[PDB]
C-alpha cells in the first residue's frame, strides 16, 4: 500500500487519539458545568489543551484537516471556539488564560456572601432588611465590571448567571420592593403644564 | 407671486452670443453643467452629514443628562423635578429654533417641500433660495429635532439641496457682494430651474437613500417635455449625493469600508424568509390602504382646522414663538406621563434601546414605553420593522400610536423648520405592527402573518394617506427596502390610500399651497372643463407695444399702478413679445434711435423698478426699436383652441405669457398662470 | 415609411363625442385603460413564462441526448459521431427556426428593439404589431436558443409585449377577422402608442426583473411631454408583468411562497461584504469603461461590415436559411474542439455544471470548458458574479471569451429572432472576471480585488460599449443587483463606455436603424442649429385645399401618384386648419357632399385605410363641393418662418407631431415640416 | 431553604444532566477517533441514537434547557444534528437506525474486495490489467446508489471509500485509456469549418 490512502501514518494516529481524549473531556466538562453555569472557571485548562493539541497537529496537517469534504477535527475545534467566544470566557481569565482574574474572583466571593445572608435571614421582610446592603454593593460591583469591560470596546457567562440568579431571587420570589410614593407631585406638575395650552389658546382668542 | 421666465427669448443677442461661443474651439458650457451637478450633489451630501452628526451628538448629550437625572431621583423620590428639567430642556432648544424662524425668516417654517414644489411649477416664493434661508433652515431643523418635537429631518433636505443648487450655479453671493468671474452663462431662469430640479433630487436621494425616486420626484414636479441630457445630469447629481453622504458617514463611524448608510433613514434588509408575501393577502393590503386613506384624511382635516385658527389668531411673531415652546413642554410632559404610569418591562435584546431607562422595573428589565420615546423616530421605524414577533405589547404600542398621532398633527404648522415624512412613517408602522399582532393572534403563529411585514404596508398607507405621492414614493419605498417585488403591494396600497384620501380632503402638501394662495398649475385641466376654448380663459384688452415705439408711452405703460404686467406683445399683427425687465434694461442704457446679452444678465436678480429711472421730457419723444430685443417667435394658440390643448403647451414647455391670435394673426387675448389655474 | 398621427384632431365630431360620453351616468373610459394595462402586464408575464418553461424543457432534452453519446463513445472510440450528432441537432432546430422567419415574416428577425424604438419614435415599420409577427417571434426565439446559437432570449420580450399591447387594446383581430366590440374608443392611435409604451415597459420588466427600468426605457423612447397618469399606468403594467412571471414560475418550480424569479435573468444578490467597493477603485472602474467602449466599437465595426456584406449578397431567403444553418453547425464544432482539446478538470461542488462531462477527466472530475458550453448563458453570467476566487482557470476563460466574442458578432445579423443583451453581458462578465484575476495576482489576493465584483463592472462596460444606452440600462443594473450603492460605479462605467464608443461608430440599434433608411428623430437638433431657421428646413410649395371646394380638386390632389402626401392644410390663403388623407377618404367614400357621420365612422377602417383607387366619383359628383369644417383639425400647431431649428425640433418631437405648418407674418401658409426634413440633418 | 433551581439543581434533574453528559462525551470521542478513515456513520450510529433518547428524557425542560442565554445542551444537540445531517448518515442506515442497510454493506464489501485485489497485484502494470473489473463494478454500484438517492451527497462513509479508490486509481497507479481518436475529430472539424468560406465565396462570385 501507499501511505495515507486507506489508512493512517503511525505518527498521525497518535495525534488523533490524544485530541480525541481531550475533546471528550471538554464536552463532559461543559455539560457537567452546564446549568449552574460554572463553565468559564472549570473548563479553561481543558479548552486550552484542546487548542494546544490542535496546534500540535496544524504545525500531519495535510493528512487530517484538508483530506475530506467533512473536516471533523476542524469543525469540532471551531465549535469549541464559538462556544468560548460566545461565553466570553476571556473576561473571566486574567491576561494569558492562566488563572481567574481579580475582578471575577472578588465578584464570585460576594455572591457567596449574599447567598449566605439570604440563607441566614430566612414573610420575606427579615430577608429584605439586613441584606439590602449586600445586594446594593453586589449590583454596584456588577455595574462597575460591566462599564470596565465596556472600556475595552456581554460579560463572562459565569458572572452574568450569578447576577441573573441573584436578581431573579431578589425581585421576584423575595419581592423586596421600595414604595417610593411620588405620584402626587408628578400629577400636579403634569396637570399644570397641560393646562397652559388651553390658557394660551383662550387668551389669544378672546384678545 | 411672480412666475419665472423659463422660456428663452432667442432674440438677436441670444443668436449673436451662441455664434460667438461656437467659434472658440472646444465649447465648454456643457461641461460646466456637469461640474455644477457634481458640486450640488457633494454639497447636499455634506450638509446631510453635518445635520446627522450634530443632531446625534446633541441629542446624545440631552438624553444622557435627562437619563442621569431620572436615575438619581428614582429611589430618592424627587421625580417631579426631573419632569421640570426635560420640559425646560425641550423648551430651550425650541425657543432658540423658533425665534430664528419667526423673527428672521418665516419662509423657513415647516418643510420647504410646498415651496420647492411651487418653484418647480414656476412661481417664485420671495425668499425661497436665499443663503439666509439655508442657514436658518439647517440650524432650525437641528434645534427642532433636538428640542424633542414630533418631527423629522429628512423632509427639509429637499429645500436645502435646492438652495445650494440655486446658490453655487450663479457664481455670485448677492448677500455678500461677491462676483466670481467664473460661470456667468447660467444666470437665467432656465438654468436655475434645471439646477434646482437637480438639487431637489439630490436632497431626496440624501434623505432616503433613493436616487431614482429623487429623479422621479423632480420629473413629477416640473412636468416638462422629455429632456434626455437634463434627466441624465439630475440622475448624476442624485447618485453623487447618496454616495457622498454614505462615504462621509462611514468615515465618521470608523470603518470606511462598509458603505452601509445610504440615506438619513435606512430601512434595513427585507430579503428574509419571514418577509415574503403571497397573493392571498393582496386584499388585506387593500384594506390597509383603505385604513391609511381614512386616517390621513382625519390627519389633514384636523390640521386644516388647526391651521385656520392660527392664521387668524396666532400670527404675531412673538405669539407663535410661545406656541412652539408650549408644544415642546407638552410633548415632554405627555411622554413622561406615559412613561411613568406604564407597567410592562423588558430586558435588553442587543442595543434595542440605547438609553435603557430602568424606572420602576425589576432590576434586570427596563421600561419599554420609555424606549418608544428616548429613541430617534428613525430607529423606532426600523425597530417596528424587522423585529421578531412577541417584541411589542399591544397596550403600550397602541397607546403610543394614539398619542403620537395628535402630537404630530399638532406639530405641523408651527413656526419651526421640520419634516413630516418620519412622523407619518412612524404612525403607519405602529398601527401596521398592531394589525400584525391581531393577525398573528387570529391565525396562530402563521408564517405569513409576520407583524414586521405589515408595519411596512401600514407605513406606506399612512404616508400615502397624508401626502398623496404615488409614483415617486413607490420607487422610494421599493428602493429603500432593496426588494423589487415589494413594489407591487406598495403601489396597490398607495393607489388605495390616494383614492380613499382624495374622496375626503386635499392632501397635506397641496392644502398649505392652497392656503397660501399661490397660483400652482396642476397636472391637467379640470375634468368638467373640456368644453372651454381659449377665448373664455384669456385677458382680452391686451396692452401692446410696437416695433418702433415712442419712449414716453413705454414709461407710461410701465407706470400704471393698477395693471402690474410683465409681458407685452409687440405688434396690429403679432411680431413678438417683450418683457418688463428687458425693456427696463433698454431704458437704463438709453438704447434709442438717437449691448450683447451681458447687460440683460448683469442686473439679473431684482431688476430695478420704473420708479428708479429718470427719463427727461426731451427723451420721451424719441423712439426705441424693440426689433432685436424681443422674442421673435412667441408661442401662440388660436382663439378656438380647446382648454386641454392650451393647458399642455403652457405647463410642459413652461410658459409665462401665451398669446391668443385670430386667423388674421391679430392679437386678441393673453394667457398666463393666473388665467389658467383659476378653473 | 409613414408616421403614427399621434396628435388628436379635436374636430367637431371629437367635441361631440366627448360631450356626449360625458352626459352619461358614469364615465368608464379611464377605468378601461387600467384593465387594458393590467391585461398587458399579465399576458406579457405569461408569454415570458411560456418561453422560459419551453426553452428549459427542450434544451434539457437536447443536452441529455448529446451527453449520453459523448459518455458512450469516450472509452470505445467514435467521438466524431457525437460531434456529427450535435451539429445535426443544432442545424435542425435552427433550420426550422430560420425558415419561418426568412420565408413567412422577415421583420421578426433579430430582436424587435429597433422596430419598437421606431414605433415609439413615431415611424411605422409595415409589420411590427401583428399576430403573425408575434407567433413567429415567440416560436423562433425558442428554436434559436435551443438550436445552440450564441444569442439570448431576454431581448425580444419588448417586441412581444408591444404586440400584445397593440393587439388587445383593440377589441378586434384584423387577421382572424373577428370583432368582439368592447374597446372601440381606443382605435385612434393616440391610445395605441400609449399602450405599446406600457407593453414595451412590461417586456423590459419581465426580461430583467427591472420595472423602473422599463418605465425609463419607454420614457426615453417616445420623448414626449410629461404625462403623469400615463407614466403611472405604465408603471402599473410593468409591476404586474414582473409579478406575474415571478408567481407562475414559483408555482412551476414548487415552493409557491418563494418568489425568487422576478425576471428571466436573475443576477443574484450583492450584499456578501466581499462585494463592497471603495473610492480608490473608482478610477479602476473608469478604465474598464474605456475597454468596454473600445471592444464595443470593434464589435459594431465587424458587425457593420458583415451586415453590409449580407445586404448585397445574402438576401434571397434560401441563402439566408443556409447561412443560419452553417453558423449553428460551426458553433457546435468550435465548442466541441475547445472541449476536446482542453486539459482542465475540476470536481463538482454543488449545482454548478448541470450537465457535467467526465470526458478525459479522472473519474470524479469533470471538464470545465464543457461547463462554459452546455449551460445557459444566464447561468454562466450568474456563476461569473458569485463564484469565489480561484474557481476559473485563466486560459479557459480566455479561450471562451475570445471565441464567444466572434461567435456572437457573427450571429447577430442572422434571420432569426434573437437578442444580444445576454451575449454582451456574458462577453463583459468574462473579461471582467479575467481582469479581477489579474488584479488579485498583482495585489497578492487583496480583499478589495474580488474578481466577481469586476465581472459585474465589465459586463455593464461591454453592454454599454455595444449598445450605447444610459439612464435606462443604469437603473436595470441597479434593480437587478438589488443594490443602491452600485449605481454610482455603474453610471460612471456607462458614461465612460458611451463616450469612448461614440467617437468610433454608432450604437448597434442605431446602426441597424440607419442601415435600413428609417427616418428616425434623435433627442435634439444635431450640432448648433441656431444658425438654421424654420424657413430653410421646410417644403416651400405647399399643396392646400379650400374649406368648401369641389371634390374633383380633392380627387386630383389625392390621385397625383407622384407625391403621396398625407397632410393638407385647409385654407381660404390664410390657414384655417389641417386635413388628413385618411379622413378625406372617409369623407369621399360616404357621399358627404354639399350630421349623420359620427366619429365612430372614421374608426371603422382604422389600420387599413383604402386607397383613392377604391373611390369612384362620376362626372356629376366631381362638380359638387365638400365643406371641410366639421372634420378638419381647427387648430394645428404652427411656427413662424423665422423660428430656430431647436425651437422647431423640440415642439415637433415632444408632441408626437407629423405635420407642422410654417406661416407668414400674416396667417398665410408658406411651408410644412413633415419629419423627413427634420431627419435629413 | 433557598428555592429549587435558583442556586442549584434538584438531584432528580441533576442526575439526568449527568447521564446526558455521559453519552455526549462518548459520541464526541467516537467522532474524533473514527474521523480520517471515515467510519463515522457506522462506528457510532448507536451512540448518536442514545443521545437523542437522553435529549428526549429531559422533556425538567424549563430547568435545564431554557434558563440562560447560553443553552449548552441545546447548542450541543444542534451541533450533533448539524453534523449528522451533513454527513448523511441516514443513507448508511436502513429504516429506523437498527443496523446498516443491505446496499451500503454490499458496497463496503466490494470496496474491501477492491483494496485486497489492489494489494494482491503489487511499475503498476499488474494493477491496471487483471483488477479493472472490480473497479468498474464498484464505480457502477456507486453510480447506481448515487442515482437512487437523487430520485428520492451520499453517506460520507461510502463517499470517502470511493474517494480513496479513485484517488488511488488515478494518481499513484496512472491507469488510463489510450483513446486514439484525434484524427477523425480533426477530419470532421476541418470539414465543417471549411463550409463557411465555400458558402461565402460561392455567394460572392455568382452575383
Ligand atoms: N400685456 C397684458 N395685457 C393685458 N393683460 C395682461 C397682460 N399681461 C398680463 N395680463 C393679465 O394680468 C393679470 C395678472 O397677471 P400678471 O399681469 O401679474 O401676469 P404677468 O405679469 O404676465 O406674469 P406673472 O403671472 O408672472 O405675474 C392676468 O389676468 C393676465 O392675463
Ligand atoms: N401637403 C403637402 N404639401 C407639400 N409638401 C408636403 C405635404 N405633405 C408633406 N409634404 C412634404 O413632402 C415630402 C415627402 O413626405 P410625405 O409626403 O411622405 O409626408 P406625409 O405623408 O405627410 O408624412 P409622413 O410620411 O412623415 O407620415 C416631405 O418633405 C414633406 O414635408
Ligand atoms: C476527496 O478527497 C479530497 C482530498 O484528497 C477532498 O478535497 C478536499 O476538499 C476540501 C473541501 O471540499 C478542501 O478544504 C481540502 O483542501 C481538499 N483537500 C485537498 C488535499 O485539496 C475532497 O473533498 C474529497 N471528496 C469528497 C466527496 O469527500
Ligand atoms: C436570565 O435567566 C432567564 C431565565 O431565568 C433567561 O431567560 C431565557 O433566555 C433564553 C435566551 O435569551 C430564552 O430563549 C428563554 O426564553 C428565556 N427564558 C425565560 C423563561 O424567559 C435569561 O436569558 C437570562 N439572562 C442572562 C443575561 O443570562
Ligand atoms: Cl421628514
Ligand atoms: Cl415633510
Ligand atoms: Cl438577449
Ligand atoms: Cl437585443
Amino acid at each position: 500500500l501507499p501511505p495515507d490512502l486507506p489508512d493512517l501514518d503511525p505518527e498521525c494516529r497518535e495525534l488523533l487519539l490524544d485530541f480525541a481524549n481531550s475533546s471528550a473531556e471538554l464536552t463532559g466538562c461543559l455539560v457537567r458545568s452546564a446549568r449552574p453555569v460554572r463553565l468559564c472557571q472549570t473548563c479553561y485548562p481543558l479548552f486550552q489543551q484542546v487548542v494546544s493539541k490542535m496546534d500540535n497537529i496544524s504545525r500531519c496537517a495535510r493528512s487530517l484537516l484538508m483530506a475530506d469534504r467533512m473536516q471533523i477535527v476542524v469543525i469540532l475545534s471551531e465549535f469549541f471556539n464559538t462556544t468560548w467566544q460566545e461565553a466570553n470566557c476571556a473576561n473571566c481569565l486574567t491576561n494569558n488564560s492562566e488563572e481567574l482574574s481579580n475582578s471575577t474572583v472578588y465578584f464570585l466571593n460576594l455572591f457567596n456572601h449574599t447567598l449566605t445572608c439570604f440563607e441566614h435571614n430566612l414573610n420575606y421582610s427579615e430577608v429584605c432588611k439586613n441584606c439590602r446592603e449586600a445586594y446594593k454593593t453586589l449590583s454596584s460591583l456588577y455595574s462597575e465590571m460591566q462599564k470596565m469591560n465596556e472600556l475595552e470596546n456581554h460579560l463572562c457567562i459565569d458572572v452574568e448567571d450569578a447576577m441573573n440568579i441573584t436578581r431573579k431571587l431578589w425581585s421576584r420570589t423575595f419581592n423586596c420592593s421600595v414604595p417610593c410614593s411620588d405620584t402626587v407631585p408628578v400629577i400636579a406638575v403634569s396637570v399644570f403644564i397641560l393646562f397652559l395650552p388651553v390658557v394660551f389658546y383662550l387668551s389669544s382668542f378672546l384678545h | 407671486y411672480e412666475s419665472l421666465d423659463y422660456d428663452n427669448s432667442e432674440n438677436q443677442l441670444f443668436l449673436e452670443e451662441e455664434r460667438r461661443i461656437n467659434h472658440t474651439a472646444f465649447r465648454t458650457v456643457e461641461i460646466k453643467r456637469w461640474v455644477i451637478c457634481a458640486l450640488i450633489g457633494i454639497l447636499t451630501g455634506l450638509v446631510a452629514c453635518f445635520i446627522d452628526i450634530v443632531v446625534e451628538n446633541l441629542a446624545g448629550l440631552k438624553y444622557r443628562v435627562i437619563k442621569g437625572n431620572i436615575d438619581k431621583f428614582t429611589e430618592k423620590g424627587g421625580l417631579s423635578f426631573s419632569l421640570l428639567l426635560w420640559a425646560t430642556l425641550n423648551a430651550a432648544f425650541v425657543l432658540v429654533g423658533s425665534v430664528i424662524v419667526a423673527f428672521i425668516e418665516p419662509v423657513a417654517a415647516g418643510s420647504g417641500i410646498p415651496q420647492i414644489k411651487c418653484f418647480l411649477n414656476g412661481v417664485k416664493i420671495p425668499h425661497v433660495v436665499r443663503l439666509k434661508t439655508l442657514v436658518i433652515k439647517v440650524s432650525g431643523v437641528i434645534l427642532s429635532v433636538v428640542g424633542g418635537l414630533a418631527v423629522g429631518k429628512e423632509g427639509p433636505m429637499i429645500h436645502s439641496g435646492s438652495v445650494i443648487a440655486a446658490g453655487i450655479s450663479q457664481g455670485r453671493s448677492t448677500s455678500l457682494k461677491r462676483d466670481f468671474k467664473i460661470f456667468e452663462y447660467f444666470r437665467r431662469d432656465t438654468e436655475k430651474r434645471d439646477f434646482v430640479s437637480a438639487g431637489a433630487a439630490a436632497g431626496v436621494s440624501a434623505a432616503f437613500g433613493a436616487p431614482v425616486g429623487g429623479v422621479l420626484f423632480s420629473l413629477e414636479e416640473g412636468a416638462s417635455f422629455w429632456n434626455q441630457f437634463l434627466t441624465w445630469r439630475i440622475f448624476f447629481a442624485s447618485m453623487i449625493s447618496t454616495f457622498t453622504l454614505n462615504f462621509v458617514l462611514s468615515i465618521y463611524h470608523g470603518n470606511m469600508w462598509d458603505l452601509s448608510s445610504p440615506g438619513l433613514i435606512n430601512f434595513g434588509r427585507f430579503d428574509s424568509e419571514k418577509m415574503a408575501y403571497t397573493i392571498h393577502e393582496i386584499p388585506v393590503f387593500i384594506a390597509m390602504g383603505v385604513v391609511g386613506g381614512v386616517l390621513g384624511a382625519v390627519f389633514n382635516a384636523l390640521n386644516y382646522w388647526l391651521t385656520m385658527f392660527r392664521i387668524r389668531y396666532i400670527h404675531r411673531p412673538c405669539l407663535q414663538v410661545i406656541e412652539a415652546v408650549l408644544v415642546a413642554a407638552v410633548t415632554a410632559t405627555v411622554a413622561f406621563v406615559l412613561i411613568y404610569s406604564s407597567r410592562d418591562c423588558q430586558p435588553l435584546q442587543g442595543g434595542s434601546m440605547s438609553y435603557p431607562l430602568q424606572l420602576f422595573c425589576a432590576d434586570g428589565e427596563y421600561n419599554s414605553m420609555a424606549a418608544a420615546f428616548f429613541n430617534t423616530p428613525e430607529k423606532s421605524v426600523v425597530s417596528l420593522f424587522h423585529d421578531p414577533p412577541g417584541s411589542y405589547n399591544p397596550l403600550t404600542l397602541g397607546l403610543f400610536t394614539l398619542v403620537y398621532f395628535f402630537l404630530a398633527c399638532w406639530t405641523y404648522g408651527l413656526t419651526v423648520s421640520a419634516g413630516v415624512f418620519i412622523p407619518s412613517l412612524l404612525i403607519g408602522a405602529a398601527w401596521g405592527r398592531l394589525f400584525g399582532i391581531s393577525l398573528s393572534y387570529l391565525t396562530g403563529a402563521a408564517i405569513w402573518a409576520d407583524p414586521g411585514k405589515y408595519a411596512l404596508m401600514g407605513a406606506a398607507a399612512q404616508l400615502g394617506g397624508i401626502v398623496r405621492m404615488t409614483l415617486s414614493l413607490t420607487v422610494i419605498m421599493m428602493e429603500a427596502t432593496s426588494n423589487v417585488t415589494y413594489g407591487f403591494p406598495i403601489m396597490l396600497v398607495l393607489m388605495t390610500a390616494k383614492i380613499v384620501g382624495d374622496v375626503f380632503i386635499e392632501g397635506l402638501y397641496d392644502m398649505h399651497i392652497q392656503l397660501q394662495s399661490v397660483p400652482f398649475l396642476h397636472w391637467e385641466a379640470p375634468v368638467t372643463s373640456h368644453s372651454l376654448t381659449a377665448r373664455e380663459v384669456m385677458s382680452t384688452p391686451v396692452t401692446c407695444l410696437r416695433r418702433r415705439e415712442k419712449v414716453g408711452v413705454i414709461v407710461d405703460v410701465l407706470s400704471d399702478t393698477a395693471s402690474n404686467h410683465n409681458g407685452f406683445p409687440v405688434v396690429a399683427r403679432l411680431q413678438g413679445l417683450i418683457l418688463r425687465s428687458q425693456l427696463i434694461v433698454l431704458l437704463k442704457h438709453k438704447v434709442f434711435v438717437e449691448l450683447r446679452l451681458k447687460d440683460f444678465r448683469d442686473a439679473y436678480p431684482r431688476f430695478p423698478p420704473i420708479q428708479s429711472i429718470h427719463v427727461s421730457q426731451d427723451e420721451r419723444e424719441c423712439t426705441m426699436d424693440l426689433s432685436e430685443f424681443m422674442n421673435p417667435s412667441p408661442y401662440t394658440v388660436p382663439q378656438e383652441a380647446s382648454l386641454p390643448r392650451v393647458f399642455k403647451l403652457f405647463r410642459a414647455l413652461g410658459l409665462r405669457h401665451l398669446v391668443v391670435v385670430d386667423n388674421r394673426n391679430q392679437v386678441v387675448g393673453l394667457v398666463t398662470r393666473k388665467d389658467l389655474a383659476r378653473y
